[PDB]
RNA sequence: UGAGUGCAGAAGAGGAAAGUGGAAUUCCAUGUGUAGCGGUGAAAUGCGCAGAGAUAUGGAGGAACACCAGUGGCGAAGGCGACUUUCUGGUCUGUAACUGACGCUGAUGUGCGAAAGCGUGGGGAUCAAACAGGAUUAGAUACCCUGGUAGUCCACGCCGUAAACGAUGAGUGCUAAGUGUUAGGGGGCCCCUUAGUGCUGCAGCUAACGCAUUAAGCACUCCGCCUGGGGAGUACG
């Protein structure tokens, strides 16, 4: 089963931390029984819309082969909490 | 859910009760009891100062903590036990250096469930988190009021609260009976909400069911006479007969709000209700 | 008329290329008709698929 | 389910080895089925359109299982013993 | 009492029995309206085509006391007030920067009420 | 050969639980700013100088998911429309490995069944029975207007109805053509063919209207139902 996750980091977030971020969630997606067929980053682009009062943000693509969800909830799970998020999105290919 | 009896007599006729299948162990800790004498209403003076309380069966006390100051460590839900002295069921979790303690516990905790304290802790239900950690929307129970004395602010069965948002140093929680408060970030939370969901469902079915319970009955002012209560005395069935409901110390009761205004939490509190 | 992604031969349209979507909204955001686009319906319900799911993760706007 | 399983129980019910239409495989298959859509039902109760199918495919079992019963009922009454469906 | 802004928006909101016109900064304060009800029509005059351009022309000229030139429109409800409005806006001595035609259409939101019979 | 399985493919608002999002309405708080707003055939009640409405910002909360959208699709029907994940059913085409009539219909029975309604417990924005007011009118316990409770919303149960309509039972087969569309397949943009979906139309049928390869035709099998109108879908059970 090919996932395919993107989410969004807000853009007032230093470098650090968002290469720690970023370690954290691959991570997540691959250490419970998966793997990441590629671990992908665009860029702070632009959005069509505000969130939060933000224009822009960080893009992050982590294409996942796996099987048995775990993995994927809780990344939907902590990607709830973590307020350096703001969008996730899983599509089944 | 709940046990509906048959109507055998007139007692059962119309009685609910629980099921009690959340509960494991019926024995309790012996290490964690305390005695718990029946007051009944008898103040220092040996007054009689609050009504209907009293005679009712006895019960010993299961001590909890409603702090979780034992931080970091990780505990292990051993056994979900009944509690006489609230509405709620409790959870016996053993804590790795090997130390027994009550908890409320919630509603979807579970035998052998795992459950931590402290601000670096996951925010799943059990654990015990400061209100700056706990983000917001999340639904949360056992909330203190001062940093270090323990959780005051949902505590009942199947009750919650819901974090909304943060003005800097304080947080904004919308409490059951949808009164709105700025609480301090500093205070622990747990997140859940208790358990017993059903308690509030139980039809008692008799008198009997609630003397129990230590419920003396309740007569009321229109059957009382006039030394006794102002609704009181009249020939016949008499209505109350005056501009307000008043209360048996003399002191309106319908409407009337009963609140001290001079409060130090009356800036704290932003909406009400 | 005729139809875009069988002239192109693609087969399978990706919910991140705001290049190949952003011609088949109007001004305002909106999806075009398939009378004007000329696509199948086949297509034309992959692009409703996609363009969402871009709207949803901000690749393109409602408005 | 799946190729594999179907697979992997038809193998051992086949009453031989091209065979794959047999009332004992079909049957044996339809088994698997249902007691899937039972285990998806004990979660979600509410689904009547897959109860649908669950009944459409009891009653083409209990078709098969009645033509076998009038065609040989060793074979009968050893599939049943091998599935425990009565 | 005075103020001193060169720029600003038009809110042109026009209905079937009245059209308002409000002129503010280009961040939401306000500085003057008219309305045919301010100018006294009543009825079928408040849905009209000449309310609209009295309106406008009272509010534009009510602003231009505050120092404004440019003003940017914003169109809000159905109505034959607008087009109207906006010539006589032209006409009341000060340039127009843009038009927006934005109204509030939602996606299949709240219920809408019952239809009327006469 | 029919009916079913398998193998290779296709489509799909089929269903169920959770999760995410944006536009709009309502409500609140703050700023600006002042004379009405709203509504009408026309007016008034209502809100408003205690600063409304307009406007900008922000928040809370509930409901439905614009454009795609189509005589389009799916589903046994009822019904299903944002997006996503998990679970799940059924159908179509091609093949011709596989079983070899296993099929059809189906009384009693069982179970699903719009909307309203009922019970419990939550929720509660909009809309809106009843209700109040204004207006209209000979009168108006109506239309129209301002408001507005149940209710609409969620879960678990119950009811078990509808112009529940294609007013056309299910299954199978034969009977001219033409033209659009949906998902497929084979051949060389065109041809041919499966299963659906619309229009026009010959034979035939029909009391006429009209149906006409999606029959209301030709025939066979099974089920239910009608036997003048009212009383009466009433009464007793
Ligand atoms: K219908
Ligand atoms: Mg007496
Ligand atoms: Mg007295
Ligand atoms: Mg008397
Ligand atoms: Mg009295
Ligand atoms: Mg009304
Ligand atoms: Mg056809």
């Amino acid at each position: 089963r090919t996932y395919e996750v993107m989410y969004i980091v807000r853009p007032n977030i230093e470098e650090d931390a968002k290469k720690a971020l970023v370690e954290r969630f691959n991570g997540i997606l691959a250490t419970e029984g998966a793997e990441v067929l590629e671990a992908k980053d665009w860029g702070k682009r632009r959005l069509a819309y505000e969130i939060n009062d933000f224009k822009d943000g960080f893009y992050n693509i982590v294409r996942v082969k796996s099987d048995n969800n775990k993995a994927t909830d809780e990344f939907q799970r902590l990607a709830k909490i973590s307020d350096d998020i703001i969008r996730y999105m899983v599509i089944r290919e | 859910a709940i046990k509906k009896y048959k109507p055998i007599t007139n007692g059962r006729r119309n009685m609910t009760s629980l099921d009690f299948a959340e509960i494991t162990k019926t024995t309790p800790e012996k290490s964690l009891l305390k005695p718990l004498p029946k007051k009944a209403g008898r103040n220092n003076q040996g007054k009689l100062t609050v009504r209907h309380h009293g005679g009712g069966h006895k019960r010993q006390y299961r001590v909890i903590d409603f702090k979780r100051n034992k931080d970091g460590i990780n505990a292990k839900v051993d056994s979900i036990q009944y509690d006489p002295n609230r509405s709620a069921n409790i959870a016996l979790v053993v804590y790795a250096d090997g130390e027994k303690r009550y908890i409320i516990a919630p509603k979807g905790l579970e035998v052998g469930q795992i459950v931590e304290s402290g601000a670096e802790a996951d925010i799943k239900v059990g654990n015990a988190l400061p209100l700056q950690n706990i983000p917001v929307g999340t639904v949360v129970h056992n909330i203190e009021l001062k940093p270090g004395k323990g959780g005051q602010i949902a505590r009942s069965a199947g009750a919650s609260a819901q974090v909304l948002g943060k003005e800097g140093k304080y947080v904004l929680i919308r409490l059951r009976s949808g009164e709105v408060r700025m609480i301090l970030s500093t205070c622990r939370a747990t997140i859940g909400q208790v358990g017993n969901l059903q308690h509030e469902l139980v039809n008692v079915g008799k008198a009997g069911r609630s003397r129990w319970k230590g419920i003396r009955p309740t007569v009321r002012g229109s059957v009382m006479n006039p030394n006794d209560h102002p609704h009181g005395g009249g020939e016949g069935r008499a209505p109350i007969g005056r501009p307000s409901p008043m209360s048996p110390w003399g002191k309106p009761t319908l409407g009337k709000k009963t609140r001290r205004g001079k409060k130090s939490s009356d800036k704290l509190i932003v909406r009400g209700r | 008329k005729v139809c875009y992604f069988t002239a192109n031969g693609i087969t399978h349209i990706d919910y991140k290329d705001t290049e190949l979507l952003k011609r088949f909204i109007s001004e305002r955001g909106k999806i075009l008709p398939r009378r004007v686009t000329g696509t199948s319906a086949k297509y034309q319900r992959m692009l409703t698929t996609a363009i969402k799911r871009s709207r949803h993760m901000a690749l393109l706007p409602y408005v | 389910i799946s190729q594999e399983r179907k697979n992997e129980i038809i193998k051992e019910y086949r009453v031989h080895e091209t065979d794959t239409g047999s009332p004992e495989v079909q049957i044996a298959v339809l088994t698997a089925e249902i007691n899937a859509v039972n285990e998806h039902l004990r979660t979600h109760k509410k689904d009547h359109h897959s109860r649908r199918g669950l009944l459409k495919m009891v009653g083409r079992r209990r078709h098969l299982l009645n033509y076998l019963r009038s065609k040989d009922i060793q074979r009968y009454r050893e599939l049943i013993k091998s599935l425990g469906i009565r | 009492v005075k103020k001193n802004i060169e720029n600003g928006v038009a809110h042109i909101r026009s209905t079937f029995n009245n059209t308002i016109v409000t002129i503010t900064d280009e961040f939401g304060n306000a500085l003057s309206w008219s309305s045919a009800g301010a100018l006294g029509f009543k009825g079928s005059k408040k849905s009209t085509p000449f309310a609209a351009q009295m309106a406008s022309e009272t509010a534009s000229k009510s602003a231009m006391e505050h120092g404004l030139k440019t003003v940017e429109v914003t169109v809000k409800g159905p109505g034959p007030g607008r087009e109207s409005a906006i010539r006589a806006l032209q006409s009341a001595g000060l340039e127009v920067t843009a038009i927006r035609d934005v109204t509030p259409v939602p996606h299949n939101g709240c219920r809408p009420p019952k239809r009327r019979r006469v």
